[PDB]
Order: structure tokens, then C-alpha cells, then sequence
């Protein structure tokens, strides 16, 4: 009904995704997703207001009862959103994907009579064909897209982007029953347009992120609280995530060009925030102007009002799992060059990386503390590295050397949260890089952990500076 | 010409005749009002060396000293054990800054010998002993800041992050 | 005992005649196990000083040097100039850390004065163009480490690994 | 420097005289650990002529044929009708890759004028029938691999996969 | 700064000298891309008066004038007659967006005065009858967007919705 405030935003590498998981595909592009800003608008949210609800009254509500509680300004199946979210990108007219030739039919004769795995590999700027059968064969192929050329070194450096690629690399073929050439040729070419559409990574995306707010929903009960409560975690979202996929790891990191507000009752407090980050000229400069924004709200901001209501359900701590900021974590460098920091970001979370085996040894602390803080990790009950090691360093109880003790992870007792570190595969990262960046060339790279729940008294004082080292070592 | 002179906070008594000035001009960075304390300065790979309370160096990144800067030089009698230093207000690593700052300022950080004879087994120390801490509240903070209990009444604000805005790392030798 | 002097890699050719000694100790730090270099030393908060290269120590905490270190002995008439310290071998923020230590060392450390006359703008700096390559793996690692053409043959690893790795702050004047 | 020699394998057994190298130096790059084969070259483009067996070369990219390739000298008498150039060890095209080389290859290749008379239609060629591999598991894989019957006895390892990971095309004269 | 003109898009011919900048700046609201006009812009609540047309102000909500946007003052002769305006750049109806906005504009518009001397009734107008397309795509659309010729032959594309596009309302008395 109003348009509340403006936003031009920026996004570096951003890596979103569509139906077919990429950002292009053969009807359109969309290199920004409205609906997974909202989302992770939302996400935020409940992580802000966890950490504030925590930094006073020490409780953890969850998740179910924050959006019950938000349900004003966000909408739920019970009511419709307050708030509605515009994407506007400059030169993102109607472009898509089309893949005009491929010359098959030479990669189809060494097929036919066979079960072949059909790999691709697109290094050498042209598309080889291998055959697991032992037979490589180049493609000759026009498309719509053209693949830079930087792009191409940067998948083929960056380890994390390499591996999720294996999922859009390769078909197992089996043509020893009746296999013909037409459709030999349709799934080769599918195939061919799944891996090219891979490289769609335009770095440095610049969108409007419009918002306007519906002024039918007055003050109901403490609807200017919440809203501005919401817009606080809309800064501190484009503050610290970015868009898409693997922002947990650098990718999508949005950063700030310019914020307009329209209805200055409201965001006159979140437009000069946002000013305090249209130029940042060092490193600690930016980190002091986190640590203001972030305490700002857990005491400066309005008051701890709604959460004196009877909507709101406390954790149970062995069940439930949530997240929420630790101001105490909030390493930042400068970078000079960002695709050699995306790329590092691998030696910095990985069991065998030289950044993190550098700063963690004996390497069971080592798996212990990415199996605590690096999400999900496949672990296996076979080869006796299990067996104890983790299971001991990871258990609240038990012995005290371990900086990251988890609420409960018993021995041999293993009740859920063992079945959830050590078996949800679907569990995000505490330990996050983002890439921020001024209106200047001032690059620089937050490091953070979250603070998860389902810890048992974490040694803030340890990781403080492992984290500190970990920074230190991508740049 | 504007200088500033850092005071650290340990768990011993080596605080109080460190400097002479205590206005020097008009303005001091670390300030209080009516919230807590504010541009709090922490300089990292820096441990305090209480007997003689100095800043003693090491190689280290995580070890650091959380302190206070106010406006001068010290004592007038030194400039043989100390360490100058002239920069321009960022790279400086503040804690809860509210105000602009000058892009020049002369800072003083009480600085010591390595006396490399022993092995420097740095330990963490937190501010504790509610002694010292109402010690400190008005040795240095009302030598300084005297304002308390003229307008500063809430002296227990300054006390209640004092007890934890504050710590560091030493020697214990 | 267990003694080593740290050496900086700048842009600049600052480095030949600082020390006597280039090998003395059987064992280095820095070993060169077919993979380029290893336990490399960062150091935090420190500046180089091309001019006269050494370390000057600007409290910002971003800004740090990456040099390495090994035995010898540096120009004994010193020590009015170098930060020599003992440390047990832990507080080294030592990256490529491959193997074990002695759990103690003393170290020479080069180091200009504080110099508080201007505004230490500081700037980082990389080392590309291998032609600034050739001059360093002939003038520091020719010169320290005779492990060319001894052990490994393609040098090319220690010299990507040094036109990529080996990175830090100039104080530019 | 580097030298080698790649020997085919088909299905026949007419390479009674071949590279003479049995120790010789300190490189072979088709080694067999206790897993099957590794670093199994496929020469492209090409179809081997078992009759006087040659890689006949075509221009065919589906065309293959997988072999050998090991340090040594292929009679003394050779270099006259074999195909031999150098290439630095990241051009060919291995299988179960365990690791590197020192970068620089120059290897003999059974070669043959293409014998532009019968037009060379060519046809998968199978290794099966360990009848004739259970011989070739000692006038090849011992006439240069003596490692067997003293080092490993997971046979069947290095049987099954010679039964499916060795096949090729040949010209079908 | 930056400064509009709206240049609406009737089938009279008045519209000759109407502008004080041909191009000037890198920035038109209106575009042709190889596919049609965009940002066309729409201002309800007027009607022109073609017979030496300007946007006349009725209070009816179903009047408009379409029109296009270029940038520039309006011709050494104004100050009484355009309605300028500075718009935060979203009170635009602009009909096929393709950009972004600059967030505030400069906007002259034609304006007259009412002249609340007759029943000022209206009726709608259709851009019809080729021959007047034609002169008008000479008259404005390649002296504003000499584009045309440059790479746009499909003019007829562009005539297409210039035939369709731009209706609007006229007092026609």
C-alpha cells in the first residue's frame, strides 16, 4: 500500500537456484530469488531474536513460536504478510539458455553395445567427452551463454564448487539392450546443457530490493516494535549471509550501495545504520560498526516487550536445535583479491586442509570440531576413528580438554543428538565466511560462528582466536 | 600534537602513578555516560608484565591487553622504556566506539624488555577480586573520570563491565 | 640450545648482509618436504620497512607480515636493534605446520624503531612477477637453503608457492 | 632424463622378443600394488595389428588400445619402425592414476605404416579366456614384472581386471 | 544534476522544436533494444490540446497522455508554461520497465493552463494512419534516437506498437 524503503544491494558469486538448480535455464534466468530472500529474511529473524531473547532472559524459544509471534509483519497461513518484497535487477531482461548445436553423433558410436559412464570435463576452454570405458572425445558445441574463461579456473580451483559440480558432470549409459541414436543424442544433450548451465557465476550482481508495507495493519498490538524488530534483522542479514547456495562459505555475500526510506518513523533508525556501511575504511572500523548494530539491539533497542507474551515456547534443549548470533565471534580481514579467498575457504574447513590441520593437530579434535562446527560431515563406524575419538571429544560429560562439548552426545547412550550430528545430513554450517565490501575497493571478509543450542558451555575464549588463526590463514 | 596515553587493567597493583596528565587537552577517547565505557582499546600480541606493570611482547596474535586511552604523556619522566606510537584512528581496534574520532593521534603504551632468559608461559586473567576492582573503580577511574557520585552515580554500571568488558593475558613470573 | 633468527620476504632486496651465520643448526624450521615450504611464521600486527627492511609494530591487528625463520646468528654487535626472544615454540602462529618442535626457542627478530613522526598509512603487498621471483629464490633461498637441486629437482613448486603464499604490509614510506 | 617404452597387450602372444630393461633404473609407471593395475595408457585414434603388432594409426577418436608402459629399451634394434617422441607426463592418458611423474616422458610406441591397401574396418577386441592370460602372467607380467610368486598373491586382483580392464580395436587384418 | 522531458506522443506535428538537450548526458528513460519502446510513461488527469498541444489538467481519472522520456531542459522558452516537477522516480507509471530508477527525477512536462472558459470535454485518440507513424518516427525517433538506421531496421516492429502504444485524450472542440 506504501513503498517502505529501498534498497540497492550487490552480490558477489552469487550461486542461486532454480528448478533445474542452477541460475539459468532454457525459459529464463533469475540470478536473485524474491522468495529465498524472504526466507532467509525470515531465518535471520529468528536467529536475532534468539539471540536477544538469550543475551536477556538466557531462555531459547522455538522456531514454531517466533514465526507465530512475527506472524504480523511475515505472514502466515493464518494471516497474509505485512511486508512485500520486490527484486528489480538492472540488466536482467528476458535471457535463457539455449544450447543451439552439439555435434554428437561420434561420441554415440563409441557408446552403442556398451554401459559406459559418460563423464565431462570442460577444462582446456573446450568440452572433452571422457568415457570411463577409457575413450575421450571433444565436443564441439554453440551456445547462448559464454563461459568467461574465468569462470572456467575458478570452478576448476575452487574445490567446494568442483565437488558439487560431480552432480552435473556425468550419465551412466547402458546400451547393450535396443539403444538408438535419437535418444542416445537427447540424454547427451541434456546432459551437455546441465553442465554448461553450472557456469552461469556472474560475479558482483546488482539488484533493488524494494519493500513495501501494508499501513492497513495499524497498530494492532506492537506491530511498530516487531516491524522495526524485522528490519534490524534485514541489515543484520545483509550484514552477515548472502543469497543462494554455499553462503556459508562466501558465495552470494551481499553488501550495500545505497538505502532510501520512505516512511522515516520507521526506518529513519536502520537508514542511518545503513549509511554507517556505505564506507568502510579498515578492517576493525567495519567489525566495531558490527559489534554497535549487534549490541544496539540486545540492549539499546525498544525493550523486551513481546517477550513477556503467551506465544512463546521455550526448547526443549535434547530435542529441539536452534541458532543464534555470538557477538564475541566476529573475526574480519581485508582481502585484495576475493576468488583466491573463495578458493581457500576449502583449506580452511577441511579435515586435510592446510589452514585448519595448521591450527588444530592429533586431527580427532580436528574432525571433532568441523563435526561441531562445519555441518554435516559423513562420518563411518567402521575404521575405528569413530570409535571413541570423536564420540569422547564430542560428549558433554567424560573429560575436560575439548572446547566444544555437545548437551547430549553419549557414550555408547547415543539417545538423538548423536543422531543428529552424526546422521542429519541436512545440517547447516556454524562457522560462516561472508565478503563485504564498501563503494571503494575495500574488501574485506567477516568470519563467524553462530552459537548453537545443543552446546554445553562452548569455550568462548578457545575458538575466539582459533577462529582469529582460521581468518588468518585464508588471507 | 594531540596524544593519548593506554592503561591496562590487571589482577595486581600497578596502576596507579603511571601518567601525570590527566585532561591535557579537552578530550579523552575511552568515556562514560550513563551506559557503560566506550573505545575500550584492546592491542593484541601484547601481555602485561604486572611486577613493573609494562606491556611485554610475544609472537602470539591471540594474546592481547583490553584497556583504557586518556589524554597525555607519561609522567613527564620517561621516554627510555616506552613505546610511541602516531596513528591515523582506524587502525586502532576499539570496543563499543560511539563518537568521531581525529585520524591523528599519539598513543603511549607502557612497553617492556623480553627479558629472554625464561620461558613465557602466557595465562589468561580475568578481572575478579571485587578488592581490586573497587580499588581501580576510583584509583584510576575517579583520578581520571572523577565525575562519579557528582553525576556518575551509577558507579555500579561502570562496575558491572568492568567485572567482564575487561581481560587479558600475562606472564605470572 | 634451540635458536633461529626470523627473516621477512618483501618486495624489496633488504635482506642480504643482516646476518653471520646461514645454516647453523642441522634442523630448520622451514624444511622443504617435497611439497614447498612448511611451518611458515605469520606475524600480527607488524609492518615491514623497506627502507632498511626490519619489523616496526603497529598495533592494528590486521595488519601482520609472513616471513621465515632458521638458525644463525645475526650481526652479534646488535641487539640495541632486534627483538630477541625466547618462547616455548607454541605461541608461533607457524602455518604449513608440519612436524613437532622443541617446546622452546629463542629467536632474532629485526626491528626499526617506533618512529612516531608521521601517519603510518600502511599498504598491502603480494609477490608476483617472478621476475622479483628469481631474485629472492637466488638471494634468500640460493642463499639459506641449499636444498636446490639436491632434494627436488622442479623448483617450480617453491616458486609458485612463493609468488603465492608470501604476502603483507609496507608501510610504504 | 626419461625414457620408456610402451608395450600393447593383445590377445595373442607375438611380443616373445621384447624391451629388455628388467631392473635398469628407478622408475615404472604401470606398477601393480596389491590393487590391480595403475596408470594403464590408452593410445587413442588408434587399432593394433597383432599380426606383427603395431598401433595402426586412424583417425577415429573411438579407437583404443590399452597396454603397458614401463622405463626401458626396446631392442637396441629399434627407433627404425616404432613411434617414439617425448612428452612431460601430464599429456598421456592414465587409469587408476596413484601419482605423478617427474614431468618429462619420452617413450617408443609400436608403430606402423597404416598399409593404405584394405580399407581397415576395425572391431572390438576383448582380453578373455584366461587360458591365454594365465601365460601372459608369465611371459609378460614376470619376463618384466618378477615381483610375482615372491610379493603378492591376490592373483585373481591383477586377473579379473585384465579381463575387463584391458580391451581394444583392431583392424580385423 | 538529472533533468526529463516529457515528450508526449500524439499524431499532430507541434512537437518540432521541443527540446534544449538532443542527447547530452548517457541516460534515457525510454529505450528501443532489439525488441520494442520501453519506460513508456503515462500521466492520467490530462489531456493534450494538440491544436499547439499541451497537457491541459482535467480532474477526470480516466483521461492519460503516453508519452516518452528524454533528458533536458525544455528550449530557452519555459519557466511559464511546463509543470516541472522533481519525483522521487516511483510515482512513474512507467508501462514496459526494463531499468532501474535514479530514485529522484527532474520532469517538464507541456503544460497549459486550463483557459476555464468552455466545457473542457474530451475524447480518446488512437495513433493510427501509417503516414502520420512515419513522419513522426522521422521527427522524433531518429532525432532523438538516431539508433534507428544505425542497427534498427525493424522499425516496423517499432511502428508496430507506435500504431497501438501511445493513445491518449484529446479536448478535441
Amino acid at each position: 500500500e506504501e513503498l517502505l524503503m529501498s534498497l540497492k544491494l550487490k552480490a558477489l558469486y552469487p550461486l542461486t537456484g532454480g528448478y533445474n538448480r542452477h541460475s539459468i535455464n532454457p525459459f529464463y534466468e533469475e540470478l536473485v530469488r524474491p522468495t529465498e530472500i524472504k526466507g532467509l529474511w525470515r531465518w535471520w529473524n529468528r536467529v536475532l531474536f534468539n539471540t536477544l531473547a538469550y543475551s536477556t532472559k538466557g531462555k531459547l524459544y522455538t522456531y514454531e513460536s517466533i514465526d507465530r509471534l512475527f506472524e504480523d509483519v511475515f505472514g502466515s497461513e493464518n494471516k497474509k504478510s505485512a511486508v512485500r518484497l520486490e527484486v528489480i535487477t538492472d540488466e536482467g531482461n528476458d535471457n535463457r539458455f539455449e544450447l543451439s548445436y552439439v555435434e554428437l553423433d561420434k561420441v554415440i558410436d563409441c557408446l552403442r553395445n556398451y554401459k559406459r559412464k559418460v563423464s565431462l570435463d570442460f577444462i582446456d576452454n573446450t568440452l572433452i567427452a571422457e568415457i570411463e570405458g577409457s575413450t575421450k572425445i571433444p565436443i564441439s558445441f554453440k551456445s547462448n551463454l559464454d563461459i568467461d574463461k574465468i569462470i572456467k579456473d575458478l570452478v576448476h580451483n575452487n574445490k567446494l564448487l568442483s565437488f558439487e559440480l560431480l552432480g552435473f558432470k556425468s550419465v551412466e549409459i547402458d546400451a547393450t539392450k535396443i539403444s538408438d541414436k535419437k535418444i542416445l543424442k537427447e540424454i547427451l544433450r541434456d546432459l551437455i546443457t546441465n553442465y554448461l548451465e553450472y557456469f552461469n557465476i556472474k560475479q558482483e550482481v546488482t539488484f533493488t530490493l524494494n519493500i513495501y508495507l501494508d499501513k492497513s495493519r495499524e497498530h494492532k498490538q506492537n506491530f511498530e516494535d516487531k516491524l522495526k524488530f524485522a528490519l534490524y534483522s534485514l541489515l543484520v542479514f545483509i550484514l552477515l549471509g548472502g543469497i543462494g547456495r554455499k553462503t556459508s562459505r562466501g558465495f552470494g555475500s551481499l553488501s550495500i550501495i545505497d538505502v532510501k526510506c520512505y516512511d522515516n518513523s520507521i526506518c529513519k533508525k536502520i537508514e542511518d545504520l545503513a549509511k554507517n556501511f556505505l564506507k568502510i575504511s579498515s578492517g576493525n572500523e567495519l567489525k566495531s560498526k558490527i559489534e554497535s548494530i549487534l549490541d544496539c539491539i540486545k540492549n539499546s533497542c525498544i525493550d523486551t516487550l513481546y517477550i513477556e507474551n503467551n506465544i512463546l515456547s521455550e526448547i526443549d534443549p535434547k530435542k529441539n536445535v536452534v541458532y543464534f548470533i555470538n557477538s564475541d565471534l566476529f573475526e574480519v580481514k581485508r582481502i585484495n583479491d576475493k576468488e583466491k579467498v573463495l578458493a581457500n575457504i576449502y583449506k580452511a574447513v577441511s579435515s586435510e586442509g592446510c589452514c585448519i590441520k595448521s591450527i588444530i593437530t592429533d586431527k580427532y579434535v580436528r574432525k571433532s570440531f568441523l563435526i561441531a562446527f562445519g555441518g554435516y560431515r559423513k562420518v563411518e563406524k567402521d575404521k575405528g576413528l569413530d570409535i571413541g575419538f570423536i564420540k569422547n571429544y564430542l560428549c558433554e560429560t567424560c573429560e575436560t580438554v575439548s572446547s566444544f562439548n555437545i548437551v547430549d552426545f553419549l557414550l555408547s547412550e547415543g539417545s538423538f543428538m548423536s543422531d543428529y550430528i552424526l546422521q542429519y545430513e541436512h545440517r547447516n554450517s556454524l562457522l560462516r565466511f561472508k565478503l563485504i565490501s564498501d563503494n571503494s575497493n575495500n574488501s574485506y571478509l567477516i568470519g563467524y560462528i553462530l552459537h548453537s543450542s545443543y552446546f554445553k558451555k562452548i569455550d568462548i575464549k578457545y575458538v575466539r582466536c582459533i577462529l582469529e588463526k582460521l581468518t588468518y590463514c585464508v588471507i | 600534537s594531540t596524544q593519548r596515553e593506554y592503561v591496562f587493567i590487571p589482577i595486581t597493583n600497578s596502576i596507579t602513578i603511571d601518567v601525570k596528565i590527566t585532561i591535557g587537552g579537552s578530550d579523552h577517547i575511552t568515556n562514560i555516560d550513563e551506559r557503560g565505557i566506550h573505545n575500550v582499546l584492546v592491542i593484541t600480541g601484547y601481555a602485561v608484565d604486572e611486577k613493573n606493570g609494562r606491556l611485554v611482547p610475544t609472537l602470539d596474535p591471540c594474546d592481547y591487553v583490553k584497556g583504557i586511552l586518556v589524554a597525555g604523556t607519561p609522567q613527564q619522566a620517561q621516554s627510555n622504556d616506552f613505546l610511541t606510537l602516531k596513528l591515523p584512528a582506524n587502525k586502532l581496534y576499539l570496543i563499543r566506539k560511539k563518537g568521531n574520532i581525529s585520524d591523528d593521534l599519539k598513543i603511549y603504551i607502557p612497553y617492556s624488555s623480553p627479558d629472554a632468559r625464561n620461558s613465557m608461559k602466557t595465562k589468561p586473567v580475568s578481572i575478579s577480586d571485587d578488592t581490586i576492582v573497587n580499588n581501580i573503580i576510583k584509583e584510576v577511574f575517579d583520578k581520571i573520570y572523577n565525575i562519579t557520585q557528582k553525576e556518575k552515580v551509577k558507579i555500579e554500571k561502570v562496575k558491572e563491565d568492568i567485572k567482564e568488558l575487561f581481560s587479558y593475558y600475562a606472564l605470572e613470573q
